[PDB]
């Protein structure tokens, strides 16, 4: 899944302390990041259901939980 | 506008000062090219797979045309072939001009085409391609920018493309479409419409034919008159002819020379017999002047 | 001194290989400009505001000029106009040639004006435009280059310059300034001088009319070579001028052979009337060609 | 050999090839241009060379400004380096050898860059360290510059790998040593990059202008009128040509063969066919020949 | 910075970038009606600092008001925050500091609010939570309120990621002490953002009627010319004075007039001695124009 990073510094000219092509640079605004994050997308059949899994609902809540645990640090 | 970029440490990298570079300099190649040249656009390479005709399609193999603005569209090279033209809707006509459109620069940006849909056709086309490093040995795909080409016909609206002819199908005595042996875009290069050649050689010919007729009879004013003309222009002319390849306007003043005296004692032309150059038109300038040149010749 | 860069494996993104793979990009088209004319150079366009000339001011509103080096000045798509010349401190001259002028390249740097003072005039301004992209939507601002133009006279020291004529200015009767009615600069393309335009019109009617003439009419040996010498030329001396956005060196030669010609007729005159081609000094090559051509059309 | 021109896309990868590809479209577009008044826009500007060590079997080059027919400029005296000296002991076997400068042809499956390995076939592009200077400020600091791998390679030789264009002859002078070949003519591409030739077309305009003058004092004699009219009409563009000899020899040769042209109209000696065909690759074959007929023509009367 | 305005159709999702770009549509639009009668629009209506603290280095905002070269108004008295207070430890070593409100540029590609990290580019905007009472009923409750990160700088240093207008100059008194520029004008957007030229233009005022009442009670073409002038001005002059609360360049037209007439008679000023109106550097406008008005009215 793809997500937007913001970059440090802009990729810019130098004489001194140049940079390299095997940085494999982008332009200074945003990178692009394909390895940090999956989509999970979810699919009812009932109101009930989609209550509890909007935000606010306990099927929200509940689904948070587990990921703390089972995914924690390793991806969003 | 042209913003040509100022390079300096410090300074950014960005896509807008390499899209304005490019700019620049094909201005710059244009410019040159003016300072000889009248009409520096026009048909290089117009080849078309016409086997196709009977089953009303249109199908072009190999395009090469420099475009009224200075862009240059090279299939060869740099640009895709455009989509089979579907002669499906031409069934109640007997002659069609076919020409290649090309969309125009829209100054606020938008130029590239995101697949959506919108009133004015976007000019240039994202593609992912394979691209081998010449210094090593390593290959990537990178992107690369394509000419939003298509074919049009003559008879439809084309107000917002720039256009070039290319071919022209006419009916033929089956019913059937092919290529009118008699059709020439306008060209940038003589080599690029094969009619013209022909025709060009046989005049050549004949030049030569009729030279040495006279030549072998060496009162005399009109003899040795006409001898210097086609023993002046043979030489020149020649040569043009045996490399084809150069703007037209350079053959064009050579022909119109040579007609311009055979004129001056013939009777049965009119003084301005020499027709214009009309660069988007040959086909009222080389025809008419061969034929006029053919005719004097023979007298 | 032009280092082509090169983009292999790990190159370095470095100013200095944007810079010299412009310079040689500049080089190269001008070779190539060079294969068929001998002065690819000279003005394309000179048009100047005639109503500061009252208040001793010389102000350009559009300069199209290529100079010696291949660079290019375009006021009307790249370039900024120069600063207004004051004519004050030149008041004492009744003829003044002006010329524009362009600081040389330093080949050890320092040709960026960064505002402060120096020996050596700096060619090259920084100037900040918001650019919008073709390919997408964006817009922002980038750093453009424009050239650092200036007005000269040409009494002035101009070591330091490229420089070409653009304009002459005279005092009048009433001792004010004005355009001198009959100057031309070097030019680049055959239809910057307007006065040239005309007379070139003049010729082609003139050479038609007698052509018409002696083609109706038709010592007939000279009548006929005569007429046919005009036959000849007036073909492509008509192409010449209905589309006048050549540059000047095929033009000359044209009517140099038709002057040739005619001298073969004419016993009232050199052989060498003809004069050469001087691009610098156009004034020295076209009116007195042309007069030639309309007087020796007239003898018939 | 595909040409892209490369997307520059805000944010994608910054690649060596987008740089390769829209360095190689502007070359292109720029000898696309050429070919539209030239039929042959390439050959050479100059060859210059030294000569002191070729009593020794050396010849080395001083300048070198060949423009290389896939539109490949080289010039050694403001963008690349001059080649090795070439050794002339294994050629004393013969007693007359054309030298041509030979580039590697561009492979389009890469590996055109020399990096001192073993290899089948020769490099296009070396690597140089440079300390090149910024324009814009001050500061300077060594980067890598492309030069070219130009070599001297004799005629005789295997060629198939390079580009070649004739740059000089030499042959064996009467005490067995080398010398140049006194009239050696190269595929030019301007006028001033060989002086024999040169000296030639300086002579025949004199003789053109003094051979007028002769007919002007002499002025039904259509003869006479035929031929004065000729010279008079082509010294004015003839002289100017050769006064400033910075142009393709295609527009040279043009208005020499109308000259001859009319000439022939007159002697019943010489053919009409005399005049040469123009052949780029050996000017030898087109100029001294059509020279020789001018002379011999212009005498006639 | 394109402007997206938003559609609303049938039934559609709700987005942040429907309000913001519709949000910057009629701030645009406000700007666009404000240029069609003024060339400046923008600049200080009103900059107040607590002095107390400046002789212990401490420059302390209490009100701002100032419009933006780019159609943002900053007003801490209405609707933001005051900036946090200078420091002018560091600029001790000179005699002379000038102080620009700064406030940073805002980034067409997102980024804009400051979270509370640290980069190198400084961020536009700050979320504050605040009770904000409902108009129509009688609660109130939490909203996220966006506020500008307004800083003081120095004007000397680098401000390139800021767009800044000036509001204050210090200089150092004859005991070491920092204190207020007795005359210095920033950028006016209002005639009462500056109590100094208020003051000089009441003198002005003054001596212009005492100069018409006595000239008038005194009765050669010159007498009516002058006292016409004085005449034809002050009933105008008199009401932009009485309610200051107007751009400068309604001034600065009727104070031209009045100078160009008098110097009609005058023979030992230059008719070029009015200056040009210069917005961002009004102290070089309106000190040299009354000083010259008050010496012509002098000269009677």
């Amino acid at each position: 899944d793809r997500r937007r990073i913001p970059l440090k510094t802009p990729l810019t000219m130098r004489v001194h302390h140049p940079v390299s092509l095997k940085s494999r640079p982008v332009m200074g605004d945003h990178a692009t990041d394909v390895n940090g994050q999956v989509l999970l997308q979810l699919s009812t059949q009932t109101g009930s259901e989609v209550q509890g899994w909007l935000p606010g609902g306990h099927l929200y809540s509940d689904l948070l939980a587990l990921l703390h645990v089972y995914l924690g640090s390793r991806l969003d | 506008k042209i913003y040509r970029p100022l390079w300096e440490d410090g300074a950014f990298l960005m896509p807008q000062q390499f899209q304005q570079q490019a700019a620049w300099d094909v201005h710059l190649a244009d410019s040159v090219a003016r300072m000889g040249l009248a009409h520096p656009w026009g048909v290089v390479a117009a080849e078309f797979d016409d086997s196709l005709l009977p089953l009303s399609r249109l199908n072009a193999t190999r395009l090469i045309v420099r475009f009224p603005d200075g862009t240059l569209i090279d299939t060869e090279r740099a640009d895709n072939l455009p989509p089979v033209c579907d002669l499906s809707t031409v069934s109640d006509r007997s002659l069609v001009d076919i020409v290649l459109a090309l969309p125009l620069l829209n100054a606020n940006g938008g130029n590239l085409d995101n697949g959506s849909e919108s009133e004015r056709p976007r000019r240039w086309k994202s593609e992912r391609v394979n691209v081998q490093e010449l210094a090593g040995h390593e290959q990537s795909e990178v992107a690369v920018l394509r000419h939003n080409l298509t074919l049009r016909m003559a008879h439809q609206e084309n107000a917002a493309w720039l256009t070039c002819p290319v071919t022209r199908l006419v009916r033929d005595a089956q019913g059937q479409w092919c290529r009118d042996p008699r059709f020439i875009p306008p060209l940038l290069t003589l080599s690029a419409s094969p009619s013209l050649m022909t025709e060009l050689a046989e005049l050549l010919h004949h030049l030569q034919a009729r030279r040495q007729r006279l030549m072998s009879m060496r009162a005399d004013v009109s003899l040795f008159w006409l001898l210097n003309a086609l023993n002046s222009a043979e030489p020149v002319l020649k040569e043009l002819l045996d490399m084809p390849y150069r703007h037209p306007e350079l053959l064009y003043r050579e022909l119109a020379r040579l007609a311009g005296s055979l004129l001056t004692f013939s009777l049965e032309h009119n003084v301005d017999a020499v027709p214009a150059y009309h660069h988007e038109t040959p086909e009222n300038v080389f025809p008419p002047l061969l034929s006029l040149l053919n005719r004097l010749l023979e007298a």
